[PDB]
């Protein structure tokens, strides 16, 4: 029951490709909602493959902002919760770099 | 060579040069904003002292040519140069120490015996004696005094430089008063930047010359990742584009360059022996065979031969050319001492903007002359390796009296043509540092500009003081137009990549004026203009991205080049060809083309794509992967013209014989919405009364006033047949809202295209496919946007005849030639072949059809659903044998679309005279339907992890339909689709209907999610009710003990003794509003309000079904009726407690623990429940999921989640 | 770095029936102490093996009391919490087993 969070990473980096191309987005200024969604919709939904994403490089269990945080009695939320800021924050680590891609790849 | 040392000390040497130049302008009167604005001072007259912020009064006219530089240039572009230029001049003398170059011997900026010296120190009078024999004797009572080391270290490097000034003038001048000034101080303390120079670079890094590129390439490695991204400016376009070629690319292209013509002439000239990157010229025709020894001279002289390359860069391209003459003057039988000379001066020229890529490539080139003749250094050599330069700048005046050309003083003559021609090229050049040599000369002009330059060149030196420096300035003009008007035999280069995203105002307008047809990128700019620079016999060898053999906006220019010019060898690298740089950003083709047309002509293909820049470089070697096959004329056959040399043949006659895709089926882009958040809708967000779906159940009119949502193709994931139906559009008076949707500023913002077409039955794909491609059916009443592109025919069958096509491989066979990418638009793919309609196809696309019709309507989130799959077998039957029962009827349903779909893979093969081999036929895990667990589980390979996975879904798709029955949205008693619009409007009238009366629909739409049975409308209780009523009392505990089997599988995990009820129950309040989440997209119909986070109280509410007293009921009947039960439980549990000992009273506190949380909670969730239901907050449908759910703060769950923006909390 | 939950209530279980032993604890009364800390000895240390137990059988993700739920931004404390509390719920299913087996064992 093996998943790693780079895979993760990838669904969730191809998920924003697709976002910024579906609705035009032009400057970081807008970009937030885009990122956001993309890190959701890549969260592994099954216990064995949501403990299998943390044991994994790129990811830590130390949060870094308590208000993404649920303060909740239900861990595979928090261990979900988790893995959405870890690729959240990468994602935006390449968000110019593909506002310039979006916007590099029309040349018409 | 550890380039390592190099890489971490070139950016970090840019910088230790360029802080050192910045701290010596602040004495010397020059500074800069904390943002860039330049700054002097007059300057203090002391008697014969200035003192600016202290230096003598002769060093003032010196100091002013440099506040002019300033004011013209700029602070952050002089230092950049300047430190440049001087760490240039050093790395040049710290090279030319250990390799003993030096007459004097000496070691210059270290000591051979000593890790922190330098031996010029300990032989001051040697040094001096070679340098400055007249200083001798006041050097040495300076170094008698004990104390002045650093002033004499400086005295001797001057020294130095001054006497390099005549064999390098590039680099090394004399009167180069300026320069000197920012010589910075404290080079001989154990922190000087000269430390750095000889301790982050070993002596062994040293040795060879390509040191010379790495430096070059690794100074400039910092400042290109922050000119990244924007538009680069004219002065940070060297930074931007530096690159640094492999060796094995620049032999390939010197080699089948340079080499060529050689060998065209004198066939058997062993200089093939050492070009080991030389191609062989395919077996010609022996009429082009004929044709080509008309043209070649039978004769060519050495010395005769003149190469260019317009980007030297690191002069890493010149070096070999270097080579491949040398090897030609030493098969001609040349002295080896008499070589260097004759290269340089007749064959070899370069040029660019970087003015410092100028300076260390006529370095690398009179290193390699050095290192053949040691006195190369004495005579009068100039280098045709000069960089461009502007004339915004130039007293023109001054410079022509200053001439007296025609000795006028012991404006005279402007009608003479030395003036007419001073000024027709000055304005040539008038933005040089930005249009590099792409700024044409004609050849008529060349005669005349050479014979100025060498007349320049004459009164440089017959000159007095006043024409001496004169025509000193006018020389780097002339020379380099001279070089643009010289047409040349062989123009190699690996230009400089970048996009029009990058390119800049100037640069732009004049890619629109002079490059039409390849104003896309700089590098295809340099492989036209090249074409302009080359005899009729030239040849042109660049290495450049590959995009311009296949995108077509390229077309314009590659049928420009099969036209004209001619193919002769290309090597094909693809990605990572270049073994520095990261990220897929990049690829790359290499080739030769001749500057002359010939139809019939072969030309030799390498496919080199695979591997690490050291794969290719072994199978190139290795003469691995050719294609010899096609000709130019060849690709003239297939549309756009690709270069596709790696087609077959019975590919490319399939294109000439048939007729063309597009010209039998109209295929249209759709809409541009201008907004996808306020126009786009899931068709389950809004009402169904209000959407353009012909339900079942709805057989009063549909008013086409009252409709505002109409179906929209809008592409989606890989699907062969007809799913995706699951967008919905605002398409309401006409699109009376998407027309007249402007900005702000009354340009028009949405874009209705093809308008006519919608409404109507045609076939859709997926404009932006990842992988494959595949169109689908779509009947009538869908309008369509960008992202899902659609394709027409009146005739039904034609569409269908070309919508079995356009989901085989056969057409991912022709899309891998016409464009490798991602985008599937309207241009590739209307060039596709079409043949005969044959009737066979059009029967196995409708059986194709309705199996993916069958499959996507078996979903709850199809309009076109029914019923829970379950429901159709028969109810007698344990339900865990009926699980087996529909796992062995969908695993036949795959063969059958399988076996249609190969067929007519097989049969449109048949019919194209295609091969069989290159065709693969459709694999199982390749067959796009939902009861194919190859298809739908990519991720796991394995067969019971595989299996389990598929058990727990069917259990979710269930028990969705159980809940949607217990909401209203399903019946038994009624098929398909019944309530869901806005407002619980109408759900009354249906009860008096009967429309629920086998399963009950629930009271009020507030489901109880609760982890304990409470209510009896609670949801578990109506499960439990669900399968005693569909599958008997007599199998309600085996199916239900089966249920708990199944979720526990994969969904969630078991406990010891956890009754089979109690699990459905954990499932429910745990994991289901997960899968609810995901099975709608996070726009839930079923929302999920939750008191808190101990579960104090759950529950489910129809999103439809909801209005503004709906928050009202819920406190009314549940938070107030659940709070005096949680007392009278509360009161009873206390008396509990104290009556056992034991075990059992420890047993008993953790139960009134978990249930006292429960009711504080629950009280600060009433309270803010009580604050939100006095509101009567009313919702609109239409706004959508995401707009409604944040209305409610935290009230619900997943706010943020869901809307993106945290609960607003009130 | 596989490590079991069965195992680890092993190690806590083998700790009380020390903990009882060490303390001549007889009625369960005073037995509160010596189960708590057995399992809290037990939980594993390194992130590799803290998911290895929540993998497992014998423990769930969702809590049952908040209090005993550190809020706070250090997941590898939650999770290592949840196994806390799931330890001291199987303990106490056999305290009067093994007060009974400790008050039987001497016999004297
Ligand atoms: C050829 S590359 C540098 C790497 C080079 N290939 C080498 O071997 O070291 C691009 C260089 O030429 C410059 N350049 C840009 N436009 C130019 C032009 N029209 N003519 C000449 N050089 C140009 C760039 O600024 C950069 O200095």
């Amino acid at each position: 029951s093996n998943m790693t969070y780079n895979n993760v990473f990838d669904h969730a980096y191809e998920m924003l490709k697709e976002n910024i191309r579906y609705d035009d987005i032009r400057d970081t200024d807008d970009l937030h909602d885009a990122i956001h969604m993309a890190a959701d919709n890549a969260v592994p939904h099954y216990y064995a493959d949501i403990f299998s994403v943390m044991a994994s490089e790129g990811i830590d269990l130390e949060f870094e902002d308590s208000g993404l945080m649920p303060d909740t009695k239900d861990v595979i939320r928090i261990l979900q919760a988790r893995i959405y800021e870890q690729l959240t924050i990468d994602l935006w680590e390449d968000a110019e770099d593909l506002l310039n891609e979006y916007l590099e790849e029309v040349e018409e | 060579m550890n380039t390592n040392n190099i890489k971490k000390y070139a950016p970090q040497a840019r910088n230790q040069f360029r802080d050192a130049v910045i701290q010596k302008l602040t004495t010397l009167g020059i500074s800069a904003d904390k943002k860039g604005n330049l700054q002097i001072a007059d300057a203090e007259l002391v008697g014969e002292t200035m003192r600016y912020g202290d230096y003598p009064k002769s060093t003032l006219t010196r100091r002013d040519r440099l506040v002019k530089r300033a004011r013209e240039q700029g602070f952050d572009v002089l230092v950049e140069h300047c430190a440049y230029t001087w760490f240039n001049r050093l790395c040049a003398i710290r090279y030319m120490e250990i390799h003993g170059y030096l007459d004097h011997g000496f070691h210059m900026l270290s000591h051979p015996d000593n890790p922190t010296g330098f031996e010029v120190l300990d032989h001051v009078p040697e040094v001096a004696e070679a340098l400055l024999p007249e200083k001798k004797a006041q050097l040495v009572e300076m170094k008698l005094s004990g104390n002045q080391d650093e002033a004499i270290y400086r005295e001797l490097l001057l020294a130095q430089c001054h006497a390099l000034h005549r064999a390098m003038p590039f680099l090394f001048e004399a009167v180069d008063d300026e320069a000197e000034l920012l010589l910075p101080d404290n080079l001989t303390r154990t922190d000087s930047i000269l430390r750095g120079l000889v301790d982050g670079i070993p002596e062994e890094d040293w040795q060879e010359v390509e040191v010379i590129g790495w430096l070059y390439q690794f100074y400039i490695s910092e400042k290109k990742d922050a000119v990244i991204g924007k538009v680069v400016k004219s002065e940070d376009i060297p930074a931007a584009t530096q690159l640094f070629t492999p060796n094995w690319i620049v032999q390939y292209l010197v080699q089948n360059s340079v080499g060529r013509q050689w060998l065209q002439t004198y066939p058997d000239s062993p200089l093939k022996g050492k070009m080991d990157y030389y191609i062989e010229p395919a077996e010609q025709t022996p009429e082009v065979q004929a044709q080509l020894a008309a043209i070649t001279p039978a004769s060519i002289e050495p010395e005769s031969i003149k190469v260019l390359d317009p980007a030297c860069g690191s002069g890493h391209i010149l070096i070999e050319v270097y080579n491949v003459l040398k090897n030609i003057y030493e098969e001609r039988g040349y002295r080896a001492r008499d070589i260097p000379q004759l290269i340089l001066e007749n064959n070899i020229f370069g040029l660019d903007i970087d003015d410092r890529a100028a300076q260390l490539s006529g370095f690398a080139l009179l290193m390699m002359a050095r290192q053949d003749d040691r006195r190369i250094f004495t005579r009068d050599v100039r280098l045709n390796i000069v960089s461009l330069q502007e004339s915004l700048h130039l007293d023109i005046a001054k410079l022509w009296q200053q001439l007296n050309f025609h000795q006028q003083n012991q404006l005279a003559h402007t009608d003479s043509a030395e003036y007419q021609l001073l000024m027709r090229t000055l304005k040539r050049f008038v933005n040089a540092k930005t249009l590099g040599s792409l700024i044409q000369v004609p050849q008529e002009e060349e005669a005349e500009l050479k014979a100025f330059l060498e007349a320049l060149y004459r009164m440089e030196q017959e000159g007095d003081f006043q024409q001496k420096a004169a025509a000193k300035a006018f020389i780097p003009y002339i020379q380099q137009a001279w070089i643009l008007a010289q047409r040349y035999d062989a123009v190699v280069a690996n230009p400089p990549y970048m996009g029009g995203k990058g390119m800049n105002s100037e640069l732009k307008e004049f890619a629109k004026n002079n490059f039409p047809d390849s104003k896309a990128d700089l590098f295809a700019m340099f492989m036209q203009n090249a074409f302009s620079l080359l005899k009729e016999n030239g040849f042109n060898a660049q290495v450049n991205m590959q995009s311009w053999m296949f995108l077509s906006s390229y077309e314009a220019l590659r049928n420009w080049l099969l036209d004209n010019k001619t193919f002769i060898t290309m090597a094909h690298l693809g990605a990572r060809a270049f073994g520095q740089i990261s990220g897929e950003v990049v690829q790359t083709t290499a080739w030769v083309i001749k500057n002359q047309h010939s139809e019939r002509y072969q030309p030799v293909f390498f496919r080199l794509i695979d591997g690490r820049e050291e794969v290719k470089k072994s199978d190139l070697l290795l003469r691995k992967n050719i294609f010899d096959k096609f000709t130019q004329h060849d690709f003239k056959n297939i549309p756009g013209m690709p270069i596709a040399y790696w087609i077959d043949l019975p590919s490319l006659l399939s294109f000439r014989h048939h007729k063309k895709l597009g010209e039998k089926i109209a295929l249209k882009a759709g809409m541009s919405t201008g907004d996808n958040i306020k126009f786009q809708r899931y068709w389950y967000e809004v009402s169904i009364k209000k959407t353009l779906i012909t339900n079942k159940e709805s057989n009063t009119k549909i008013d086409i006033h009252n409709i505002k949502w109409f179906p929209c193709s809008s592409g989606g994931e890989y699907r062969k047949w007809y799913g995706n139906n699951e967008i919905v559009v605002n398409w309401e008076n006409n699109g009376y809202e998407i027309r007249n949707f402007k900005f702000e500023n009354g340009k028009t913002r949405s874009a209705v295209r093809n308008d006519e077409y919608y409404f109507r039955e045609g076939i859709t794909w997926s404009k932006i496919s990842q992988g494959n491609f595949c169109v689908r059916y779509r009947p009538k009443g869908f309008v369509f946007d960008d992202t899902g592109r659609c394709g027409f025919s009146n005739n039904k069958n034609e569409l269908l005849y070309a919508a079995g096509l356009m989901c085989t491989p056969v057409v991912n066979h022709y899309l891998s030639i016409l464009a490798p990418t991602l985008s599937f638009t309207s241009g590739e793919l209307a060039s596709v072949p079409y043949p005969e309609i044959e009737d066979e196809i059009i029967e196995l696309v409708t059986n194709a059809i309705e199996i993916a019709k069958n499959d996507w309507d078996s979903q709850e989130q199809s309009w076109d659903y029914v019923c829970s799959p379950l429901l159709e077998h028969n109810s007698t039957q344990l339900l865990r044998n009926i699980y087996k029962q529909k796992i062995n009827t969908n695993i036949k349903l795959v063969e059958t679309l399988l076996l249609i779909e190969n067929t007519i893979n097989n049969i449109f093969i048949d019919k194209l005279q295609l091969d069989k081999t290159i065709i693969k036929a459709v694999l199982q895990s390749e067959i796009t339907l939902l009861c194919n667990p190859n298809y739908r589980y990519k991720n796991i390979q394995d067969h019971t992890d595989l299996t389990n996975k598929y058990y727990t879904d069917i259990t979710i798709d269930i028990l969705s339909y159980i809940i949607g029955c217990m909401m209203g949205r399903y019946s038994l008693d009624r098929e398909g689709l019944v309530y869901a619009h806005e407002g619980n409007k109408g759900f009354a009238e249906l009860v008096a209907e009967d429309a629920y009366k086998t399963f009950p629909a629930d009271n009020d739409g507030i489901l109880p999610l609760m982890d304990d049975e409470w209510f009896d409308d609670d949801v578990t209780s109506r499960v439990k009710e669900f399968v005693r009523t569909v599958w008997g009392e007599e199998h309600l505990q085996e199916n239900l003990e089966f249920i708990a089997e199944s979720l526990c599988l994969y969904a969630i995990k078991p406990k010891k003794g956890e009754s089979a009820l109690d699990t459905i129950r954990r499932y429910l309040s745990t994991q289901f509003w997960k899968d609810h989440m995901k099975m709608y997209k996070k726009r839930p119909i079923y929302w999920l309000f939750s008191s808190g986070k101990e579960k104090a109280f759950e529950c489910l509410v129809y999103l439809h079904r909801y209005n503004d007293a709906t928050l009202a009921r819920m406190r009314t009947e549940y938070v107030v009726p659940l709070l005096a039960r949680y007392q009278a439980n509360i009161d009873r549990l206390n008396e509990q407690v104290d009556g056992a000992s034991g075990g059992e009273a420890t047993r008993l506190k953790r139960e009134r623990d978990s249930l006292s949380k429960k009711f504080n909670e629950l009280r600060s969730f009433d309270d803010r429940l009580r604050h939100y239901a006095d509101m009567r907050i009313s919702i609109d449908l239409d706004d959508g999921v995401k707009v409604n759910y944040g209305k409610f703060g935290d009230l619900l769950a997943d706010v943020k989640a869901i809307t993106g923006n945290a609960p607003e909390i009130i």
